[PDB]
């Protein structure tokens, strides 16, 4: 949303040839642990269970 | 010659051991019952027109 992705971008011979840049972009995952530092999964305390 | 703060790794303990996985509890709520009876028809056994 950077205006370098959500810029139309016309065809290699029209006066617009620019093209869409590859950038690595990071989601933060929003869970219940996340939601606030009170709350953490123990990690410890659960060896038997995979997560 | 160079002193600091000897690094002690921490042991023991257990982790991913004998999954186990029993956790669910049995329960459930919806509607109770339903009061339905019927009774066994009606016989007619009468002729002869006794009066």
């Amino acid at each position: 949303n950077t205006s370098d992705m959500t810029n139309p971008t016309p065809a290699q011979g029209q006066d617009g040839a620019r093209t869409l840049p590859s950038k690595n972009l990071v989601l933060p995952l929003p869970f219940f642990f996340s939601r606030d530092c009170g709350l953490a999964l123990p990690t410890v305390v659960l060896p038997y269970n995979e997560i | 010659i160079v002193l600091r703060g000897p690094t002690l790794a921490p042991t023991l303990d257990r982790t991913a051991t004998h999954t186990v996985t029993r956790p669910r509890a049995l329960g459930s709520f919806h509607s109770t019952a339903g009061p339905a009876k019927h009774a066994a028809s009606i016989m007619a056994e009468c002729k002869d027109e006794s009066r």
